[PDB]
């Protein structure tokens, strides 16, 4: 459940910057 | 959590609008005023 | 507090002061933004945000996956912190704020001292204050709403009403166009004509002879169009068969599930992380670390991340996503159109896919809501719950975001607006965040032009 | 990529004969919904502005 949400959260991290 | 348990504020949004309406205007010409 | 009515109300009051705080991020005196232009990343960006100079409100869409990241979670084990007193859930949520935070500060300067970033491309340091009080209040709305367990109905309405705003900024833009018409469509028409144009709409369409410069502008109506058809065709097919219902009593009313339904939620963030990349991209390449010897080794020739002497977006990831960009119109390399829809239709149903888990629709979650609001028990064998139910909720919610995808490559195509490749990810929207607006309401619908 | 093909050409064949399109009345119903609600996204960005530029210099008057 974690490690689908990180997948998901280092694409949103790049988005951001 | 936050420390503060009123936190969010009705207060807080107003005061941001009240610096906001003297930097926007004063400074700055939008309706033929003084720039400075 | 969970409540359909709600969620949607909090999101719309949020709304109004994007546009408020909007016009001095805009221009205000003699500054300027030195590059960045596109469209498909812009539209992305675009969570109630356009102008020049990028990621006003950026880091406050972000928020909301943060909460989810740990909110539902649980594994790498720091459960319930060696934090002195206690409280979790609640501590993991303003871990979550942390996050966020962070991402803020590299775009923005910093003082010299402690400054940790910077010395690239950056700064719009006053120009992000004025969005980040709008997304402040609704960061703080996000914080005690959710008191550590939330969700919310935010993503979908900010970056389809952006648009519409767009297309009207565009309008009020200066393309150098003779002084103008006065109600035709922007730009690009002759000074005889735009004395005519005001007055009302005869000419136009029916004339002696019109336009033709340089249009830009008839390829903005006709792109609405060739969505809208498709669209509303597939918000229209549906699997019901609910008989008896609501226990005794007996009384029907049908469920409908689209099944493009909960199906087109992970295809907006598949959109949303590869045109950011693009973006992105030539900071790394050409002017952070490392990738300089390292670039030739990779990139055999065949397309390698961090490619050797790239100009525009780097090649590799950007180089299948893409190609001129022509606005559609060279699409022939028979290697950069044909990797760019596939690329995209596999990446959509793999999204689909995982969002079927715990962070959406899975038929163990729908047995116990029909369980709840029993079907009548739905007609069923003598247990055998476990298969019945399950085997076309897969299959539709693959299906929903898969279609979704193949066809946004495609539209890219056939004709985006003034902007060319922008439209057609904020339309697709507006038509599923209707249904959540009013239909979910379970009672009446939207609010405002009452009253009190 | 063979798996989602597979998935999606399975799922299309029952879907096209067990459902029906938006039976006349009802794609018509959502899209005047959407045109009426396209209306108030842009058009709010539209007031604000005619109010704000015309009061420095007069250009259209706001």
């Amino acid at each position: 459940v974690f490690i689908v949400s990180v997948g998901s959260f280092i694409s949103v991290l790049f988005i951001v910057i | 959590e936050d420390s503060p348990g009123l936190k969010v504020g009705p207060v807080p949004v107003l005061v941001m609008s009240l610096l906001f309406i003297a930097s926007v205007f004063m400074l700055h010409i939008w309706g033929k005023y003084t720039r400075s | 507090k969970i409540q359909f009515k709600e969620k949607v109300l909090w999101t719309a009051i949020t709304l109004f002061i994007f546009l408020v705080c909007c016009q001095i991020p805009l221009f205000g005196i003699m500054s300027s933004d030195s590059a960045d232009p596109f469209y498909w990343m812009r539209v992305i960006l675009a969570s109630n945000r356009g102008t020049l100079m990028e990621l006003g409100i950026s880091p406050i869409v972000t928020s909301g996956l943060i909460m989810q990241l740990l909110a539902g979670a649980k594994i790498i084990e720091v459960g319930d912190t060696p934090k002195d007193r206690a409280l979790f859930n609640g501590a993991q949520k303003l871990f979550g704020m942390i996050i966020t935070i962070g991402q803020s500060i590299v775009y923005v300067m910093t003082g010299m001292y402690g400054d940790p970033s910077e010395m690239g491309a950056g700064i719009c340091l006053l120009i992000t204050i004025q969005l980040f009080v709008a997304g402040l209040i609704v960061l703080l709305l996000d914080e005690l709403l959710q008191k550590g367990y939330g969700l919310g109905s935010g993503i979908s309405l900010f970056i389809a009403t952006n648009i519409c705003e767009t297309i009207v900024w565009k309008a009020f833009s200066p393309t150098t166009v003779n002084t103008g018409r006065g109600m035709e469509f922007e730009g690009a028409i002759i000074a005889l004509f735009h004395l005519l144009a005001t007055r009302t709409d005869k000419v136009r369409a029916l004339r002696e002879a019109f336009y033709r410069q340089n249009l830009p502008n008839l390829m903005n109506l006709i792109a609405t169009i060739f969505v809208f058809a498709v669209v509303i065709y597939f918000q229209g097919f549906r699997v019901d068969l609910p008989i008896k219902s609501a226990r005794y009593r007996g009384q029907y009313n049908t469920y409908p599930i689209k099944l493009f339904y909960t199906s087109n939620i992970p295809i907006i963030l598949q959109s949303a992380l590869v045109s950011n990349l693009y973006v992105i991209s030539q900071m790394l390449s050409a002017r952070f670390s490392g990738n300089l010897l390292v670039s030739l080794l990779g990139t055999w020739s065949d397309t390698s991340s961090g490619g050797p002497a790239r100009a525009y977006p780097v090649g590799g990831l950007c180089h299948y996503l893409s190609p001129p960009e022509s606005f559609g119109s060279v699409l022939e390399d028979p290697v950069h159109a044909v990797v760019y829809i596939v690329f995209m239709l596999g990446s959509c149903a793999f999204f689909s896919k995982t969002w079927i888990e715990v962070s959406g629709s899975s038929a163990k979650d729908v047995a116990k809501q029909l369980k709840e609001q029993q079907m009548v028990m739905r007609g069923h064998r003598e247990t055998s719950m476990v298969h019945e139910l399950n085997r076309y909720i897969p299959t539709a919610a693959a299906f929903g975001g898969l279609c979704i995808g193949a066809l946004s490559v495609l539209a890219d195509f056939l004709g985006a607006i003034g902007s060319g490749t922008g439209i057609l990810l904020a339309v697709t929207i507006i038509y599923q965040y209707f249904e959540i607006f009013v239909k979910e309401q379970s009672e009446v619908g939207s609010m405002g032009a009452l009253l009190f | 990529f063979v798996e989602p093909s597979r998935q999606f050409v399975k799922d299309s064949i029952r879907l096209v004969k067990r459902c029906t399109k938006p039976d006349r009345k009802e794609f018509q119903k959502i899209a005047m919904a959407t045109a009426i609600g396209f209306a108030i996204m842009g058009f709010i960005g539209f007031f604000v502005k005619l109010i704000h530029i015309p009061i420095n210099n007069i250009i259209v008057g706001g």
